[PDB]
RNA sequence: AAUUGAAGAGUUUGAUCAUGGCUCAGAUUGAACGCUGGCGGCAGGCCUAACACAUGCAAGUCGAACGGUAACAGGAAGAAGCUUGCUUCUUUGCUGACGAGUGGCGGACGGGUGAGUAAUGUCUGGGAAACUGCCUGAUGGAGGGGGAUAACUACUGGAAACGGUAGCUAAUACCGCAUAACGUCGCAAGACCAAAGAGGGGGACCUUCGGGCCUCUUGCCAUCGGAUGUGCCCAGAUGGGAUUAGCUAGUAGGUGGGGUAACGGCUCACCUAGGCGACGAUCCCUAGCUGGUCUGAGAGGAUGACCAGCCACACUGGAACUGAGACACGGUCCAGACUCCUACGGGAGGCAGCAGUGGGGAAUAUUGCACAAUGGGCGCAAGCCUGAUGCAGCCAUGCCGCGUGUAUGAAGAAGGCCUUCGGGUUGUAAAGUACUUUCAGCGGGGAGGAAGGGAGUAAAGUUAAUACCUUUGCUCAUUGACGUUACCCGCAGAAGAAGCACCGGCUAACUCCGUGCCAGCAGCCGCGGUAAUACGGAGGGUGCAAGCGUUAAUCGGAAUUACUGGGC
């Protein structure tokens, strides 16, 4: 259920930062952006008007690192809801557990968070969660377990956290090693370079 | 019914009843079908490294 | 297989010879039984194993026809039994099948022991038994080479005392090994297929363990056991190293014999019976390759291309690979014979099937038509023929391959006539006035013109005709009148050649 | 297969042989009515009535006619008894 | 708050625009094959031969219905080998129980199957001329007699199944008499119909000292109702074909008789000459139908697996009995096909029950565990039976979730591939360094599915009675097939776990080499005859992921049957 390949093949494919290599180093400096994905990518970038409506499914998909089958069930999952489908796609994205654990700082990458969240150290409302798909509403709190607290992995990850955005719609926290998920994000507070209604038209053939 | 023979060369003849799986492609004059090879008793292709599921050539040992 | 626990065991025996020792009797009058005369042929042409209780200990037998034709059931029935008898006849003395049964006991390091089968007939005299075997390395009598000759009645029923200490000796002599609980392994005396049971078969065990739900893995077939049957017992418990039990809930009909290994969990023995299957796929394919690329042409170089086909369905296992290796030695370069599709057991929908799209004969060792069966078979034109014996199979076969032979020997003159002043004729041409001078020309046999002893024109006469009479024969010295089509120049001098065609017909051998 | 119903066999047989008798004999008094109906006999008819009501309604409580069928014959039987005379 | 949502591309021609077909992108399946494969949860799993079957099991249960000792668990009596305290072996139904048999209830339910049936069917909506055990409400009888019989004995026919003759014995078996409206039959007067006891305990007038009787529980009988189920009738809807246009004698209707629980040509005699039909009769072919499932923006189209309702069928064909209910899956009788047994006279069997085998077919499973739980059958209850069901095994068949590491790491290493030999790419990938131990493996702890039932007590309700029984508290012993349960904790160490298709355009993703109209690809237009991004291999890449791809089937696209929504 993971892609286990290079991360950085995918940002590179991508032509854009999927926050794969966040770690301890950021904003690359050593990268060779796009010019060649592959030994024959420095072709010209031209490319087809349906293959740029799959290549920002795989941005978005990418970064959270979500498979064709279990995207397909938040699509399914987008379209039922009310209001906008495009909006509460990556609503649903950001639903996710591992990714409330990667907003909060506490996995240092994404991939890390999903790491994390699989050895049960995570905990919700004081009962632990394995899964790193599960769904996180209003007014659910998180926190790490007394098990491998306060460890240099975990740490690393919290200090370098406060150099990001620092996202208005939870807390951070990290005095007592908690976090509480306030409200759904806004359309303004997400998204802005990955689009939605690219994405979204894909699966309406 | 008559059936084209896919892959480089073959052993198939007269007996050893062999697995047909069907499906449309025009060459011959009236051919509706296609056997598969690697089935029952019909060979797969020999020293074929690329689209081993088609054909019926196993994973060689690495 | 740990611990290295070592108990002792019943040895197995089995027994060889010409056919005709009375090798069944031996067997049977111990068992108390005597079934023997009581099936088709009134000799044995299968392979069983029975085990009886007698002082002292235990034993079991088991017993192979001594045969051309099987040459694998005495080679396999060899290096399993731990101790191997040889009946031998003082009328008989020694055979080619008897010194065939010796490189057996002598190849597989099996130690033997030996019985005389006839005391009752004065003619039979032990002395010509030693002297005879003397020769031979084996049986050697109280010359330190510790074999012991045992003297039978066979029908008399006499001891057999002598015989069943020495067996019971030669065993106790040699340390007995085998082990009551661990892992469970042996060989398969005999695999048929059964209706209602479904495949099963006769093995020997050599650790001797057993569970109705331990998995079991026969050669590439596997499966859980379903039931267990012993002889005439219909269900046991429990089965120790020694005594054979029938085998039962196989996936399929396995090999007529092999190597069998229980294992503890099914799954772990899916992978390795799917392997050995892939294994036996690839050489079948790669001998497919090799014989039809062999002959390096796109035809065969004579005119035996005509062959005939058959189809074989037998009800054991055992025989389809022993008698086919004797169906093949019947084979000649002139016709040549082929098995096709050879079954575990009884017919099918895609045998009757097999048979149909290439003519061939549909027989069975021992079969019945399946309900489906009889509705293809009497439909199409076909032919359903079981025999009891493999003896009156192996006769009728040759008797189909001697029958597909079309040969005329004989191509002599019916009469030669010589033709003069040639006529003319509208229809043919042409009218060539003869006169025989030896035999009697006939009108639709074939003729040869020749001049000055080369043969100028052939063919086949189409009109012979004296005046207006046109009569169909004309004996010699008797004025005669002949015209052909195709024939272009009629010359005198000239002599025509009338011949009559017959066919001597063939036999295989 | 000896299974289950083999006691209960023997007991329907044994049902038969005693329903098919009280069946007949039930009917033998109701075969008397016709015989003064078709002839000239009106004191018969009435006489033969009689002698049917306590037979017929006894089969009825003993549940083997099924009530309703029991009441049917005295219906008809009421009307044509009556009718020529 | 709740059916709120609609994509096109390629291809006729030198090129264009219409018309028009073919093909592809989508989703889905009771799937299969090919390659590959770690675990868990839930669901599904003979679509073809309604082809045939070995063995076990799938319906039995009541001594609280009644004769009974055929087993063994006690007690009792008696005779013995002896140990003065006990065993041993024949009698005894007194008893805890119980083989076989009689009787009652259930074998008409549960389960399976899609052969028939294009309408005795199903669906939807009504109607009156009916029945309905077990279970309930209402009002009364349960009085008094007789004659059998299985079992078991005495014989005898039989290989077996299974009887025959002659005695003996009870009953909630069976049959009379008496009793009789609120019932049935009648305009009325009248006529006429039923049964069964058993079990627990007990003062009083008490027994031929069986128990009457009082009382409680349960059952029987009759009638008017309730509920449920079943039967019957009408309307509408529910396939194709006009290259089937005429089809019907019980056919359509009436009267009378008989018949069904009940209306009726349901079935007869007689009378009349109608009935159905172009709004598709009849005939032929095909098919269970529906709630729904699949696809679709909707309308439609296709489809009837599992789940659930109804109908039909139970080796083939036909018939009836028992019973409230069957014209009966594991009942009986007869005929047909076919399997087994036999002393050859004569019997026995029906896996379209659960497993499983022969065989069909591309192909679909274990001859498992348990009544622990739900729900039936019987019984007062205990309890027994239950292949229904609950569970396990098997298969990646489908759906969903998780893992096969993460982070750092330039020497942009080695090797492979390409290279105009400057290098580029594989590539933060690997190695190395720093961390974690999920799911597997190993060792511990431990929910819930369990309420009851059983044995003692207390009060209350029945009652002549603080008996007994029932109900409601309380206390003490317990009842888990699944189950090395779910789950939680600890240990070791990145250790055990990534393949598959495709890259000419459509269609996301390109070079080299080999081969040279050869060998081959292809879903469509088409590629290859010496620079092939189309073949084969390698490198690189893309898509997807324990799946992947191909084929087959349905719809969409297809406004290409166009009602919505097209032309001549
Ligand atoms: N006179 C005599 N004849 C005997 C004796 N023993 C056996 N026989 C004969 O042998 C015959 C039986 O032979 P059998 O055992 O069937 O031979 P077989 O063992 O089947 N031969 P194979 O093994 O090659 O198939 C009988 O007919 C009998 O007459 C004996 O002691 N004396
Ligand atoms: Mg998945
Ligand atoms: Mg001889
Ligand atoms: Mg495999
Ligand atoms: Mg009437
Ligand atoms: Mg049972
Ligand atoms: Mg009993
Ligand atoms: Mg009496
Ligand atoms: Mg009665
Ligand atoms: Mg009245
Ligand atoms: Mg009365
Ligand atoms: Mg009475
Ligand atoms: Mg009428
Ligand atoms: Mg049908
Ligand atoms: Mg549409
Ligand atoms: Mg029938
Ligand atoms: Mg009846
Ligand atoms: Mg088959
Ligand atoms: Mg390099
Ligand atoms: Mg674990
Ligand atoms: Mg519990
Ligand atoms: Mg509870
Ligand atoms: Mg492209
Ligand atoms: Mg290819
Ligand atoms: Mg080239
Ligand atoms: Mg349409
Ligand atoms: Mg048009």
């Amino acid at each position: 259920a993971r892609y286990l390949g290079p991360k950085l093949k995918l940002s590179r494919r991508e032509g854009t930062d999927l926050f794969l290599k966040s770690g301890v180093r950021a904003i690359d400096t050593k990268c060779k952006i796009e010019q060649a994905p592959g030994q024959h990518g420095a072709r010209k970038p031209r490319l087809s008007d349906y293959g740029v409506q799959l290549r920002e499914k795989q941005k978005v998909r990418r970064i959270y690192g979500v498979l064709e089958r279990q995207f397909r069930n938040y699509y399914k999952e987008a379209a039922r809801l009310k209001g906008n489908t495009g909006e509460n796609l990556l609503a649903l994205l950001e639903g996710r557990l591992d990714n409330v654990v990667y907003r909060m700082g506490f996995g240092a990458t994404r991939a890390e968070a999903r790491q994390l969240v699989s050895h049960k150290a995570i905990m919700v409302n004081g009962r632990v969660v394995n899964i790193a798909s599960y769904q996180v509403s209003p007014n659910d709190v998180v926190s790490i377990r007394e098990k491998a607290k306060k460890q240099s992995r975990v740490k690393a990850a919290l200090e370098l956290a406060e150099q990001r955005e620092k996202p208005t719609w939870l807390e951070v926290d990290a005095g007592k090693m908690e976090g509480t998920f306030k409200r759904k994000p806004e359309r303004s507070d997400l998204s802005a370079d990955i689009n939605e209604h690219l994405i979204v038209e894909l699966y309406s053939k | 019914v008559t059936s084209y023979i896919g892959g480089e060369g073959h052993n198939l003849q007269e007996h050893s009843v062999i697995l047909i799986r069907g499906g449309r492609v025009k060459d011959l004059p009236g051919v509706r079908y296609h056997t598969v090879r690697g089935a029952l008793d019909c060979s797969g292709v020999k020293d074929r490294k690329q689209a081993r599921s088609k054909y019926g050539v196993k994973r060689p040992k690495a | 297989d740990t611990g290295a626990a070592a108990e002792p065991r019943a040895p197995v025996v089995t027994i060889m010879g010409h056919v005709d020792h009375g090798k069944t009797s031996l067997l049977d009058y111990i068992r108390s039984t005597k079934v023997a005369s009581g099936e088709a042929g009134g000799i044995t042409q299968h392979i069983g194993a029975y085990h009886v209780e007698t002082e002292n200990g235990m034993i079991t037998f088991l017993d192979t026809p001594g045969h051309a034709a099987f040459t694998s059931m005495r080679a396999r029935g060899a290096q399993a039994t731990d101790i191997v008898v040889l009946v031998v006849a003082a009328d008989d003395g020694v055979m080619p099948q008897t010194i065939e049964a010796i490189q057996h006991a002598k190849a597989a390091q099996v130690p033997v022991v030996v019985a005389v089968n006839k005391i009752d007939k004065p003619e039979a005299d032990p002395d010509r038994v030693k002297n005879e075997l003397s020769q031979y390395g084996i049986l050697p009598e109280e010359w330190g080479g510790e074999s012991q000759f045992v003297h039978v009645s066979a029908k008399a029923g006499t001891g057999i005392d002598e015989l069943l200490d020495a067996i019971l000796l030669q065993a106790e002599v040699l340390e007995l090994k085998a082990v009551r609980k661990g892992m469970a392994s042996g060989a398969v005396i005999e695999s048929f297929l059964d209706k209602g049971r479904g495949p099963v078969a006769t093995v020997l065990v050599r650790e001797g363990t057993l569970h109705k739900g331990d998995i079991v893995l026969c050669g590439f077939e596997y499966g859980r056991v379903r039931a267990m049957r012993n002889e005439l017992g219909q269900e046991v418990l429990e089965a120790g190293p020694s005594i054979p039990v029938e085998i039962l809930g196989l996936s399929g009909v396995p090999a007529a014999g092999d190597e069998v290994t229980v294992v503890r969990d099914e799954k772990k023995a899916r992978e390795v019976a799917l392997y050995r299957q892939g294994k036996f796929r690839e050489v079948k394919l790669a001998r497919q390759q090799k014989s039809k690329l062999e002959n390096m042409f796109a035809n065969m170089t004579e005119g035996e291309v005509h062959e005939v086909n058959i189809v074989l369905k037998a009800d054991v296992q055992g025989s389809v690979e022993a008698i086919s290796d004797s169906l093949l030695k019947l084979s000649t370069d002139e016709v040549k014979v082929k098995i096709i599709g050879s079954g575990v057991g009884g017919i099918t929908e895609t045998d009757a099937t097999l048979a149909a799209a290439s003519n061939a004969i549909l027989v069975g060792f021992n079969v019945r038509a399946d309900a489906s069966a009889r509705k293809v078979i009497e439909a199409e034109s076909l032919d359903l023929r079981y025999y009891s014996v493999i003896y009156n199979l192996i006769d009728e076969v040759k008797a189909a391959m001697s029958g597909m032979l079309s040969p005329e020997l004989k191509q002599q003159i019916i009469g030669l006539a010589e033709v003069r002043d040639v006529f003319k004729s509208p229809k043919f041409g042409a009218i060539a006035g003869c006169m025989v001078t030896e035999g009697v020309v006939k009108r639709h046999n074939p003729i040869r013109v020749l001049r000055d002893n080369v043969v100028i024109y052939e063919g086949e006469l189409e009109s012979l005709r004296r005046f207006k009479d046109d009569v169909n024969e004309v004996r010699n010295g008797m004025e005669c009148g002949i015209g052909v089509k195709n024939y272009n120049d009629v010359r005198t001098g000239d002599v025509i050649e009338v011949f009559e065609i017959i066919e001597i017909q063939r036999t295989i051998a | 297969n000896i299974k289950s119903a083999k006691k209960r066999a023997i007991q329907s047989e044994k049902a038969r042989k005693h329903n098919a008798s009280r069946r007949s004999m039930m009917r033998t008094f109701i075969k008397k009515v016709y015989a003064a109906i078709e002839a000239g006999d009106k004191a018969a008819a009435q006489k033969a009535f009689n002698e049917m009501q306590p037979i017929v309604d006894r089969q009825a409580a003993k549940g083997l006619i099924h009530k309703n069928k029991a009441a049917r014959h005295k219906a008809n039987l009421t009307a044509q008894i009556n009718k020529l005379a």
